């Protein structure tokens, strides 16, 4: 079967050799089968679910990232967090004033 | 005897349009809905209660036209 | 009383026509074939619509202030700064003609079609009676007339336009040449041109004309068929609709307007 | 056909007419009172802080 | 005489022709405000007025052939 | 009976086609006026105002022939 | 007389076809227009003359056929 | 339906009609307005010209 | 007397046809040309003189079957 | 001799079935060939080789229908 790889900028999450996935695409559910079609999408937050060979379940919760499918190939590249908020030019304002000050 | 006879073609070509356009404008209609419940299971009852308000907006001219091509069949005959 | 439907349907599509050479109240029963008989009732609810619109224009424009605007004012203030904005988003040229020919073709085609909205018989029973006017009809944009007169009108301001601002040379250029630029395609370039520059102002005033005529006989045959207990159930959703429908289509008559002589000057 | 019931039912239509026309498109001038509000108290506003 | 059968053929016609347009035109936009709506839950009431207003232009010129077919089946015939 | 029938059958017609043209052009530009509003809920007055222009250009035509046709069917018939 | 009275009957024809058409390709291309619209709001005034440009090219056969149906049903008829 | 010489007489109303609009209607419209945002902004760029 | 009426009906159902066919394929070729603008604007110079010469194309059997339906109206009569 | 009327209603449904189909063809076959051109600018004088060669096989039967219908209408008529 194809060989599905989870991994952040910081970590590898998970490697191993799968044979169907559940993961929550960009603008829906999605299935992965061996053989898949080359694909790339968006995830939204949530779990995606794995059963690896032999058919063991394996569940993964995630932040988000990109899914994207290669042929024997699946990667995620999750992030750390939504991030959509940008709450932190906030953050950045105190380093301007604490300099002026 | 024309009077009779014609009656019975003027409601069969009636009856065959109001059948094409209800079966054609359902069939678009049921295939969005049918699209959109299965990208999005969750909103199953929301798209139904949308699909059953805006179909009874395309019967209502096929419906006349049914109505009218039964009384043209069967009352004046 | 004793009526055919058919005939009250005949009565209401006729016109108080008047003989402009010997002076004389045409009647609805049997139409002479003389081109010379102006149809008084479209006109003359016409030139009162517009006198109507002129006088309040006039009447809000002669105390107008910078200061607390009044509730009365702001209505045409909106409307000044609607069609002002309009023009602005599709005209950029310096003619000073552009946005008072569209605020006046707005606000007239408007108070023409508004008056569908009156019951249809109101009006024509008081001449009939009251008077003693053999016909009349009172919507003004159901005419015909009114509406070619509107779009030839406009399409002589095309004309002009594309002689002074767009040029003669221009024009001839633009006739000859274009689409295909070709001098194997010029004939058929003149023919195509032609063919769309006067399809314009008909298309114009062929819509205004058939919008309002299938408006007005709606409420005719709604009127004249059904009992008067069953006929408010399909006369008020028609009265509805046709509300928006001649917003729409004034609105659809002032941008058009401005379109063609925007595109006809740059 | 009676031409007075056709008055009368035109009569009855046109009443109904007039009601909805009231109470579902004349509102808009709800909406044409932001545009008093926000002129008035704008002018008044920016004025008073110019000259301060 | 024979000439009252043609009237109803006539009638016939219009209003299928009209009932075949209304439907067809109208499950088309309906297709496309329930595939937006389905997109953008919370913009139904908003999609659903729109659709009203192109809705009430769509069906128009169908009203009229409808009308004038009751007129020709029902007054003249 | 030539004479009359011939006209209500060639109005028929007129208002049929014209119906059927009308409502399908209406039908496929409001499609796409519901999609892209979907896309850009924000910019709705402008896509609407478009949609105004080109509904204008579609529906100028169509109203030739429902004139006409009820100028055959009343005027002439 | 049938002569005269079919006429009619051929004027409908031709001008019911050059409106079906002319308002379905109308349809199509003010569809894509609004969709390119849609996509990119800031470009509308060139992809609206775009749009008039080729709708000048898509009416001159159905507005002549319009006019040729108008002079058979009026000069002729 | 019919054509008429109303075609004429409509033509001279028309007419008429624009060039009076043209004239005394529109110059005297739209500038209380355009006065009103020329005092806001002359307001606010004097007032910031002295905040300078 | 049915000679030269038949003759104008044939006239007529050539011409609807030619302006069905000239409509339907401009309007698919100018909906494809304007995506194609959409998508590249500062392109639709080449593609508009691109769009010219295919649709001269098109035009060209539209106005042979226009031609001697203005033939046949005019000079057979 | 009626035979020379119905000769004329022969060619004229002839070139106008030929014309509808040609043109529709020919439409959807520029429409890809236009929005190709659009995606590779530079392929176009490739796109355009490619797009005669198929041309040259959507107007294998429609010529012939033409050609025939120009035929009846002359030689044999």
């Amino acid at each position: 079967t194809y060989h599905l790889d989870v991994v952040s900028a910081e970590q590898q999450m998970f490697s191993g050799l799968v044979e169907k996935i559940q993961v929550t695409g960009s603008e829906g559910e999605l299935g992965i089968y061996p053989g898949h079609a080359p694909l790339l999408t968006a995830i939204k937050p949530g779990m995606i679910r794995i059963v690896k060979q032999h058919g063991h379940e394996e569940f993964i919760y995630l932040s988000g990232g990109i899914l994207e499918v290669q042929p024997g190939n699946v990667t995620v590249l999750a992030d750390t967090a939504i991030r959509g908020q940008d709450l932190d030019e906030a953050r950045a304002m105190e380093a301007k004033r604490k300099a002026e000050e | 005897n024309l009077n009779m006879d014609l009656l019975y073609m003027a409601a069969a070509v009636m009856m065959g349009l109001a059948a094409i356009g209800a079966a054609i404008g359902i069939g678009i209609l049921g295939g969005k809905f049918l699209e959109g419940a299965a990208r999005q299971p969750d909103l199953i009852p929301l798209l139904r209660t949308q699909f059953f308000i805006v179909m009874g907006l395309v019967d209502a001219i096929p419906m006349i036209a049914v109505g009218l091509g039964l009384y043209v069949m069967f009352a004046v005959a | 009383e004793n009526m055919t439907p058919q005939d009250y349907i005949g009565h209401h599509l006729n016109n108080l026509q008047l003989d402009l050479r010997t002076f004389s109240l045409v009647d609805p029963q049997n139409p002479p074939a003389t081109f010379w008989t102006i149809n008084i009732d479209s006109m003359f609810f016409s030139v009162v619509l517009g006198l109507l619109f002129l006088v309040l224009f006039r009447s809000v424009a002669k105390k107008a202030t910078s200061g607390v605007p009044g509730k009365f004012q702001t209505a045409i203030e909106l409307v000044i700064g609607f069609v002002n904005g309009s023009v602005k988003d599709m005209y950029h040229g310096k003619s000073k003609l552009i946005a008072p020919l569209a605020l006046t073709i707005f606000v007239w085609v408007f108070l023409m079609n508004l008056m569908d909205l009156l019951p249809i018989d109101l009006l024509p029973y008081i001449a009939e009676h009251v008077l003693g006017l053999p016909a009349l009809r009172v919507v003004p944009s159901a005419d015909v007339n009114v509406t070619l007169s509107m779009a030839l009108g406009v399409f002589i301001l095309i004309l002009f336009y594309s002689i002074k601002m767009k040029g003669i040379g221009g024009f001839t250029k633009e006739l000859t040449l274009q689409p295909f630029n070709h001098w194997a395609f010029i004939p058929v370039n003149l023919i195509l041109e032609g063919v769309s520059l006067l399809s314009k102002p008909v298309s114009l005033g062929l819509r205004l004309f058939g919008n309002m005529y299938a408006g007005e006989l709606i409420f005719i045959l709604i009127a004249g068929l059904l009992p008067w207990w069953s006929q408010w159930i399909l006369n008020v959703p028609w009265a509805i609709f046709h509300i928006l429908i001649i917003t729409l289509q004034a609105f659809i008559f002032m941008v058009l307007t401005i379109v063609y002589l925007s595109m006809a000057s740059e | 056909m009676n031409l007075n019931a056709t008055i009368l039912g035109q009569a009855i239509a046109f009443v109904l007419f007039v009601l909805f026309a009231m109470k579902y498109v004349w509102p808009p001038l709800m909406a044409a009172i932001e545009k008093r509000q926000k002129e008035i108290a704008d002018g008044l506003a920016s004025a008073e802080r110019a000259h301060k």
